[PDB]
């Protein structure tokens, strides 16, 4: 294990792989990156700083181009105590790189490592690297490039084989057959909402690749406090704005001003019956087109409406999640579980539970009834950037900054799926309305479409240039809309993308990006922060013009 | 400035120091009073427009063309 | 006055208004309220050593 | 506090085995006891001035005016959730109809309705049957940790949010 | 109670800092302008803090008036426990 | 092994307020406060003894760590 | 008969479905379906799980017959089953047909 | 400037292409604040050891005793996975469920009568 | 002969509702939590001894 010769062990295996035949060379190039980091981090942990920086400058140049932001965090790490407080490379050193390889290429690898001529790079491989073997064809280089890029990358197939109830509630065999929780205590006012919701569904247009939807951009014009969070209600009636001046601002977009309910003295005199139910309590003295909400001590990063159009949620840098009423327009609860910036929050689509992901590398499940969470989803190695509920709300998808997307079962808090293949931190997730698919976007401009019953990320959409910060499917599921920092709203055919949909863990996905594009829609200097679909299939977007 | 007792100035910031390389390093104390204060800009408002009408981008002034 | 001595003192002034903003909001919200009274600032200024 | 001198002297010496500090000076075990006292007396006084912060009743004084009582929003909840319970009862009155034959079925279901409700009420009844002393909560200790510079970003305050 | 009797006399007495500027830095921290006399006390408490430093830096300038320097602010804030920094750039 | 007997801690509260009952979740953490702190005083006071090349832990080593890192200032 | 939910057995169960009410089994649905299963199960077990007989005496206070269910309350009453001798000064008896 | 041109290379080595001009000025203000509190503590530690020259072990002591208090980190992975399995297997007892505006106990919420002074 | 009947009934009931829990979309872990929650309340009450309580 002499450190003086780590540039002789790694360069010997680098000489074996590049001298191999081209079918096995592209698959054996996967263990360049984890063997470079695990040898570099073991040098700096054993205080070999002088012969660690020479190991870096020799071998960091022959890495893949999508690891460039990963190596510059390693160039700063030269001491041991610098790495003892990083907590991402501390969890990288103790975990195992999974490194899915085929059995046709593993036989050439094990015939070069079981011999005692090498005998130490084989000791590093069987100490720091898992190897998950599949029986099949060796993957191509542009297929290996599609499914790598994460620390602890390309997770095992034994993680993606659990039974996931990805179906919708009310048959659906891949979904809880009889429970079908139709919203905790579905009320008569909540049943009155779905009556006027299906009147909107009557006017809903079938979008497809021919009837392209109209996009109504709701730009924030002045916005000199930086807009950090947008949410729209399920019916296009309210638009929330989270801003960098520690405010949440609700706007009514329908011609109906935002009213608070009357004070407790005015409600006590309201006589029994004589109507007096949901209009007699609304105060007309307080009626604006804009309500500003104060109380966060930091920039508000998450914004989430409840499906009953009360109960705004907001999370911010100060480590609290706040539940604002939309009947009194005050704050109700401050959920203090993180000490760190909560980057996202979202209500359940049935409106009781909510999930919040923060800088402390967990995502908590709350219930609006307890000051403490119910489930802690604590398997990510970096910040939980996104947190999205499944349409049946039994599963929570948490994208993160360690380039992985993970599905979490609400029962038992177990990770049931691990989706790797992004090259940057994931900044947007959305689910298909079927519940069978999941679209994720990240800073590499790639929209990767994942299956949930299988977990193979069947499609890849690579039209965007900068960070894809907003995704949504249509109300029918016909079109996925993507909005990025390129100031473009791209529309993708979300029917021709899933038309085809194992024993090998991949489907050999094509370059269908050009065929799946329906439009690009460049925006005037305005990053598309939110994308929303009206129930009559009209795209809404909100941007904060710069 | 650094407060070793930490209590009058905790982790709240003071917005930095408006200092330059080509500054004068001495001003008169009534020059700062007699200058007019800058105008507080307009508050944030929400205007809606159309990026796309059934696939086509309109040539309104809220659009690039 | 010197120029750097004015941008120093107006930085301590902005940091002082922003510190009674964050601490008197924290003292009232600790007592389950949302807007601060007089009794929340005369405890905020005591915790900054003011001699009110 | 004035810590007990005999178990403290064994306590210092066992941590001294890990550094090679085999014996201690005779004025140290009473100095650490005076140092532990001024640590907790600085914390007992700090939690006492926030345990008396909640015992200031404004409503006895008439220099103060009430501005916003959210809690009576609770009376609005009683009017609403109770109103929802009344509509649920109306839904039950509709179930009554479905649940000569029809008339008979109503009484058949009534047999396992009110008697069952009475049994449930008995179950609730059995379940129910089953000086200004200032008290410092864990909130008062947490409030005095995130304000000071030490222990503001610490693993002892972060774990205290879950205790 | 003198301080309650003091704040009830602040419907007049515009202070040295405006309430559009004191109220701006209070809104930045969540403090909202419910009572305008509440703003004027915070604007008075922030004046008195700056005035007590400029009155004590004058005593450290008479021993060595007519100009406030960083070597006058340095011993003036040292009894406050505040170590001021010279830019040195 | 326990150095604070949970009854002398209740006399530390009776001296401040003859009327102050702590919680059992608070007394159990008020012990952990003393536990981790006795540990953290001596672990850095005995690097000061190793700094003076002296294996005896005189009271000047414990007193120096209180004044510089904790600002306690208890005399000898 | 949702009769036996007022039993140690039945309440311990609900307190379980109520810990799920707050965390996973939100309101009825699942929980209600489980209780329904419980009713069938407890009723079935009672009628055919064996039993042993006896005879005894008492003093009375109140009674209530509604929904074919008798509810009595006896005072100063002692009941003996087989060998076991017992006393009581306040006993409540709920009896289904 | 000399030290301000190196600050634009520390940011460009971290890939920060776009930044405000006041960003360099206050990272130099932090770097000056950090070295005048290491070296201030270094001569305090030198006077403790009674040596007239502040040598490299004094700066080694003053760095690791300032990094033990100032620069903290998030909790570690073996600590986060222990409090997770203690919480994800705990049955989180019970409170008051159906309460219309469903909420924690009232000492954990921000819903109080919220008084104010009478204007007189 | 009474703790025996109770064990007997608890076992039968638990076994007989497993499929219902499953049909409703539930993890077997929840079932075990039920049994634990159930068994525990009797032990806490201490009206008689139980095998589960001893464990």
């Amino acid at each position: 294990g002499d450190p003086t010769m780590y540039e002789e062990y790694y360069s010997g295996l680098k000489h074996f792989i590049e001298c191999s035949l081209d079918c096995h060379r592209a698959e054996l190039s996967q263990l360049f990156y984890p063997l470079f980091v695990h040898m570099y981090l073991e040098l700096v942990y054993n205080q070999h700083e002088n012969e660690a920086k020479s190991f870096f400058e020799k071998f960091h140049g022959d890495q893949e181009c999508y690891y460039q932001d990963d190596l510059r965090v390693l160039s700063s790490l030269t001491k041991k105590e610098h790495m003892k407080g990083n907590e991402t490379m501390l969890d990288f050193r103790t975990s195992k790189f999974v490194l899915r390889i085929s059995r046709d290429s593993y036989q050439l690898l094990k015939r070069h490592l079981q011999e005692k001529q090498n005998n130490q790079i084989w000791n590093i491989v069987q100490e720091h690297l898992y190897i998950d073997i599949f029986d099949g064809m060796p993957r191509s280089k542009q297929q290996i490039d599609a499914m790598v890029g994460s620390l602890a990358g390309e997770a095992k197939r034994e993680a993606n084989k659990s039974k996931v109830f990805f179906g919708l509630l009310k048959q659906d065999p891949n979904a809880p057959p009889q429970n079908r929780i139709p919203l905790p205590e579905l009320k008569d006012s909540d049943k009155l909402d779905k009556i006027m919701n299906m009147k909107e569904t009557t006017k809903r247009v079938r979008l497809g690749p021919d009837c392209l939807p109209s996009i109504c951009f709701y730009t924030f014009l002045n916005a000199y406090q930086g807009l950090t969070a947008v949410d729209v209600t399920d019916d296009s009636s309210l638009i929330a704005g989270g801003f960098a001046d520690s405010t949440v601002r609700v706007w009514s977009v329908t011609p109906k001003k935002l009213r608070s309910v009357k004070q407790a003295s005015d409600l006590s005199l309201i006589d029994k019956e004589s109507d007096d139910v949901l209009e007699r309590i609304m105060d007309e003295k307080t009626a604006s087109e804009l309500k500003i909400l104060y109380g966060h001590s930091g920039p508000v990063y998450g914004a989430s409406f409840s499906p009953d159009r009360n109960y705004l949620l907001s999370s911010s840098e100060d480590g609290t999640v706040r539940l604002w009423s939309l009947q009194t327009f005050t704050c109700l609860v401050g959920y203090k579980g993180h000490n760190y910036p909560v980057w996202d929050t979202q209500f359940s689509p049935y409106g009781y539970y909510f999930v919040s992901g923060g800088h402390d590398r967990v995502a908590r499940l709350w219930a609006t009834d307890h000051y403490q969470p119910l489930r802690i989803f604590a398997g990510h190695l970096a910040d939980v950037n996104c947190t999205r509920f499944h349409p049946n709300s039994n599963y929570v998808a948490t994208g993160s900054a360690d380039r992985t997307v993970r599905l979490w079962d609400v029962l038992n808090g177990n990770c049931v799926r691990i989706f790797t293949g992004h090259k940057g931190p994931i900044h947007s997730l959305t689910f298909s309305p079927n519940g069978r698919f999941l679209a994720t976007g990240a800073t590499d401009g790639r929209v990767l479409l994942w299956d949930i019953g299988h977990g193979l990320m069947v499609g890849e959409l690579k039209g965007h240039t900068d960070t894809v910060c907003s995704l949504r499917f249509s109300r029918d599921g016909e079109i996925l809309a993507s909005g990025s920092m390129d100031n473009t709203v791209r529309l993708w055919d979300a029917i021709k993308a899933f038309e085809d949909l194992t024993a090998t863990g991949h489907i050999n996905l094509p370059e269908n990006s050009q065929e799946l594009l329906l439009g690009t829609y460049m925006t005037k200097s305005t990053p598309v922060v939110h994308l929303h679909f009206t129930r009559r299939n009209l795209v809404l977007a909100a941007g904060a013009y710069s | 400035f650094h407060a070793q007792e930490f209590i009058p100035f905790r982790f709240a910031s003071g917005g930095g120091r408006e200092l330059y390389f080509y500054e004068e390093k001495e001003v008169d104390l009534s020059d700062i009073i007699n200058t007019p204060l800058p105008r507080v800009p307009l508050d944030v408002c929400l205007k809606a427009h159309w990026l796309s009408i059934e696939g086509c981008q309109p040539a309104i002034p809220e659009n690039p063309p | 006055a010197e120029k750097a001595s004015v941008e120093t003192l107006t930085e301590m002034l902005q940091s002082y208004i922003s510190e009674i903003g964050r601490s008197a909001k924290s003292y009232c919200e600790h007592t389950a309220r949302t807007q601060p009274t007089l009794s929340d600032i005369v405890v905020t200024l005591v915790e900054m050593g003011f001699n009110v | 506090t004035f810590l007990l001198q005999a178990p403290l002297q064994r306590r210092i010496l066992e941590i001294g085995k890990k550094h090679g500090i085999t014996e201690l000076h005779p004025d140290v075990v009473s100095y650490v006891s005076h140092a532990t006292q001024q640590r907790l007396q600085n914390l007992v006084e700090k939690i006492s001035e926030t345990a008396q912060q909640k015992n200031f009743s404004y409503k006895d004084d008439d220099r103060y005016e009430q501005a916003s009582d959210v809690r009576a929003q609770l009376k609005f909840f009683e009017q609403l959730d109770q109103i929802e319970k009344q509509r649920k009862d109306e839904q039950e009155r509709e179930i009554l109809m479905r649940a000569q034959l029809r008339l008979k079925q109503k009484a058949k279901e009534m047999q396992q309705q009110e008697l069952a409700q009475m049994r449930q009420r008995d179950a609730n009844l059995t379940a129910l049957a089953a000086q200004r002393i200032t008290r410092v909560n864990l909130r008062d200790l947490i409030f005095c940790l995130e304000n000071e510079r030490e222990t503001s970003h610490s693993l002892l305050l972060y774990k205290a949010f879950l205790k | 109670t003198p301080l309650v009797d003091f704040l009830m006399q602040l419907e007049d007495y515009t202070p040295t800092i405006p309430d559009a500027v004191t109220g701006y830095y209070l809104n930045r921290a969540g403090f909202e302008a419910s009572d305008p006399r509440i703003i004027r006390l915070i604007s008075l408490a922030a004046q008195k803090f700056i005035s007590d430093i400029a009155n004590d830096a004058l005593q450290h300038c008479k021993m060595k008036k007519y100009t406030l320097t960083m070597e006058d602010l340095t011993p003036a804030l040292s009894e406050y426990g505040i170590n001021v920094k010279k830019p040195h750039y | 092994n326990q150095v604070l007997t949970k009854k002398k801690l209740q006399d530390l509260v009776r001296e401040v307020d003859p009327n102050e009952q702590l919680d059992e979740d608070v007394e159990e953490m008020l012990l952990q406060i003393a536990d981790d702190f006795i540990e953290s005083v001596v672990t850095a006071a005995c690097q000061l003894a190793r700094h003076r090349k002296s294996s005896t832990l005189e009271v000047k080593d414990v007193q120096l760590h209180l004044e510089r890192q904790w600002n306690m200032w208890i005399p000898g | 008969y949702q009769l036996y939910r007022n039993t140690t057995l039945g309440n311990s169960l609900q307190e379980s479905l109520d810990e799920l009410i707050q965390s996973q089994q939100i309101t009825p649905q699942l929980a209600l379906q489980v209780l329904l299963q419980f009713d069938k199960a407890i009723n079935a077990a009672l009628a055919q799980r064996v039993r042993n007989r006896v005879n005894f005496r008492g003093s009375l206070n109140t009674y209530r017959f509604c929904d074919n269910v008798w509810t009595f309350v006896l005072n100063d009453v002692e009941f003996r089953e087989v060998t076991e001798l017992i006393k009581v000064d306040k006993v409540k008896i709920v009896a289904c047909d | 400037p000399k030290d301000a041109q190196m600050m634009a290379q520390i940011l460009k080595d971290m890939g920060i292409t776009e930044y405000e001009p006041r960003v360099i000025n206050q990272m130099l203000e932090f770097a000056f604040r950090y070295v005048t509190t290491i070296l201030d503590d270094a001569k305090i530690y030198s006077s403790h050891a009674k040596k007239a020259t502040v040598d490299a072990d004094d700066v080694r002591l003053a760095i690791q005793c300032r990094a033990d208090q100032s620069f903290t980190s998030p909790p570690p992975r073996d600590f986060l996975l222990d409090i997770a399995r203690q919480r994800n297997q705990t049955p989180l007892p019970l409170i008051k469920p159906y309460s219309g505006p469903r909420l924690p106990p009232d000492r954990y919420c921000l819903t109080a009568p919220n008084y104010r002074l009478k204007s007189l | 002969t009474v703790p025996k009947l109770y064990r007997s009934v608890i076992e039968d009931v638990i076994n007989d509702v497993r499929d219902i829990f499953l049909d409703d979309g539930v993890d077997e872990q929840v079932l075990m939590e039920l049994k634990t929650l159930w068994e525990n309340k009797l032990m806490q009450s201490r009206a008689v001894d139980g095998f589960h309580s001893e464990e």
